[PDB]
């Protein structure tokens, strides 16, 4: 084969073994290996720990740079409704319709501000999921891990199918993960102790 | 439904197994480019043929070396070919030049 | 459905007012991983 | 454990193959989907036959 | 409120499904990319044509004379890379007319995602043959390879 | 010999594509095809239609 397949038996049939083993949940075990989803296989740390503060110096220069060009759309909004104001205020009409077009400028302002909130919650997500970022964890919307690879090519490795589940399995240490087992058996109680 | 009767595509011939009088064979040994090794018992009136396909899918040579392997051709179908059969190395120069011009004028004035 | 008291306790309980937003309910609950349209939507249930 | 399966047992043993066993088993690689040739019945070159 | 607002979370609802259908997965993920036209084609050409030229020039010069002036080379490399992203940018445009001309063999044979891949190698030996000095519509020509 | 068929057929094709160059779309298309394709070699119903 040209590329790695797993087997059927050990990922289908309940209780799923490979899901078991790497402790993922068969929903988000057969996204990764059906092409549906992306995860993250490995991750650095101190670099990560030092870039932490390097790069949100940086997040904070490009939101600070974003929030420049959303005072210039304020701005331009403003000498725009001033210019609408010069030629509305000696134009004989109604009370209202001489106001509507100013209510619908503001309105185009509240959508600006609106569509401003839009991008900043979307530069603040992609930084909280950098973050928060660890091993077996599922990303998808392609295109939010498409820009987690060209801002942040470094600091982590994510693929994509039977190849990320050979590379998980590899990056596994069954006597730790069965020391801690064996700790959870011995001291917690209840859905955790029978999982 | 039936009473089908149906034959494989070959012959059982029925001779006596004896193991103590065969025709005499001597055991070449092809090496991979893996760096492994496999060895094929041939006839002694038997020419030994240089490249042996192995139980790997690959091509293994003799491992004692003696034959000038040739210098085949390339598979003469890639874009460049295909790009060139149809243009001129001019006209893929000014081309190339006012693509340059872009990044040139992109990145200075 | 004056006189029965089945009816008016789920249209108590339907937690869902709009046609239009019933009807995205029923695509979402029928049609899985289709980006809904309005037209679309709208004759699903019809054309089925 | 050996496999001429001839009557001297003791053992069953089953495990899990992995890729150096398979090919530790296997006699050559099938690398074309062909299996008879039309014409002549006989069984085609580096096919499943 | 029905503006694109309710029918916006349904939309991201739905774009977070699994669609458990390799040939309903395989359409979503075509669907995304938007069509072109005849001039967008020629630019890709263009760009295609250069970025060959590029690479086949530096490869050239690379084997046997060595040089280094950084901003030229920084550009060829430019050009190397550019010229893949606009062959990649045609294909994935094409990939709806793939599967257009391969919807009408089913049935005989072979299954439909079979007859899909044979149409992609058909559409990159297209775009591999294209030409747009003659003047024509992409799909004209590469409906006889795909074919 | 149809299900072998299948799975040789598709891994052919990946070769091609792999060695070709290829776009991200048509290369995971054709390796979730080889996945389906060993999947339904080994138990066929399991997974799908």
């Amino acid at each position: 084969l040209a590329a790695p397949v797993t087997h059927i038996w050990y990922f289908k049939g309940v209780p799923s073994r490979l899901g078991y083993l790497l402790d993922l949940a068969p929903k988000d075990l057969e996204k990764i290996i059906y092409f549906a989803a992306y995860v993250i296989t490995s991750v650095d740390e101190e670099m990560r720990h030092n870039e932490l503060s390097t790069l949100e110096a940086e997040m904070a220069v490009e939101r600070k740079a974003v929030e420049d060009q959303r005072d210039g759309e304020l701005e331009a909004r403003a000498q725009k409704l001033e210019a609408d104001l010069a030629e509305l205020e000696a134009e004989g009409a109604k009370a209202d319709a001489r106001r509507k077009v100013r209510d619908g400028g503001e309105r185009e302002m509240r959508q600006i501000r609106d569509r401003a909130q839009r991008e900043l919650d979307r530069l603040e997500d992609i930084w909280s999921t950098f973050t928060k970022l660890a091993p077996k964890q599922l990303i998808v919307d392609e295109n939010l891990y498409r820009e987690l690879v060209d801002r942040y090519g470094e600091y982590f490795t994510g693929a994509m199918g039977a190849e990320s589940i050979q590379k998980l399995i590899e990056n596994f240490d069954i006597d730790a993960e069965a020391e801690s087992l064996r700790d959870v058996i011995r001291n917690g109680k209840g859905q955790k102790k029978l999982r | 439904d039936r009473v089908l009767r149906g034959s494989r595509l070959g012959a059982v011939s029925y001779e006596t197994d004896r193991n103590h009088d065969l025709a005499p064979r001597q055991i070449a040994r092809y090496r991979t480019d893996n760096g492994e090794e496999f060895e094929v018992p041939f006839a002694d009136d038997a020419e030994i043929p240089g490249t042996w396909l192995c139980r790997n899918g690959m091509e293994g040579t003799l491992i004692e070396g003696d034959l000038p392997e040739p210098k085949k051709v390339k598979p003469p179908r890639t874009h460049w070919d295909m790009l060139l059969e149809r243009r001129s190395i001019e006209e893929l120069e000014e081309l190339l030049k006012e693509r340059l011009e872009l990044i040139r004028s992109r990145r200075r004035g | 459905f004056g006189f029965s008291e089945i009816m008016r306790s789920t249209l108590e309980k339907d937690n869902t007012v709009g046609t239009d937003e019933a009807l995205l309910d029923i695509y979402r609950k029928l049609r899985p991983g289709e980006p809904p349209t309005k037209e679309s939507a709208q004759t699903l249930l019809e054309n089925l | 454990g050996a496999m001429l399966d001839v009557n001297f047992f003791d053992e069953l043993r089953i495990g899990l193959a992995t890729a150096e066993d398979i090919r530790q088993w296997s006699y050559g690689e099938v690398k074309k989907p062909e299996t008879i040739n039309y014409r002549t019945l006989k069984p085609e070159k580096d096919g499943l036959f | 409120e029905d503006e694109s607002e309710a029918l916006r979370q349904a939309r991201k609802d739905a774009e977070l499904t699994a669609s458990a259908d390799s040939v309903r997965a395989y359409l979503k993920q075509i669907g995304k990319v938007a069509l072109l036209n005849a001039e967008e084609e020629v630019e890709l050409a263009k760009r295609i044509e250069a970025g060959l030229y590029a690479t086949q020039l530096m490869t050239e010069l690379s084997e046997r004379g060595e040089k280094l002036p950084a901003a030229q080379r920084r550009d060829m490399m430019w050009i190397c890379r550019d010229g893949d992203r606009a062959k990649n940018h045609l294909l994935e445009a094409n990939l709806r007319l793939v599967v257009s001309l391969a919807k009408r063999y089913t049935g005989r044979g072979m299954a439909f995602l079979d007859l899909i891949q044979e149409g992609n190698l058909g559409l990159i030996r297209a775009v591999e043959k294209f030409d747009y000095t003659k003047g024509y519509k992409f799909s004209t020509y590469a409906t006889w390879w795909i074919r | 010999n149809d299900l072998y068929r299948r799975v040789i057929n598709r891994n052919n094709r990946l070769k091609r594509l792999i060695d070709l160059g290829a776009p991200e779309i048509i290369v995971n298309n054709e390796k979730r095809m080889l996945q389906e394709s060993v999947d339904a070699l080994f138990d066929n119903g399991r997974r799908g239609r």
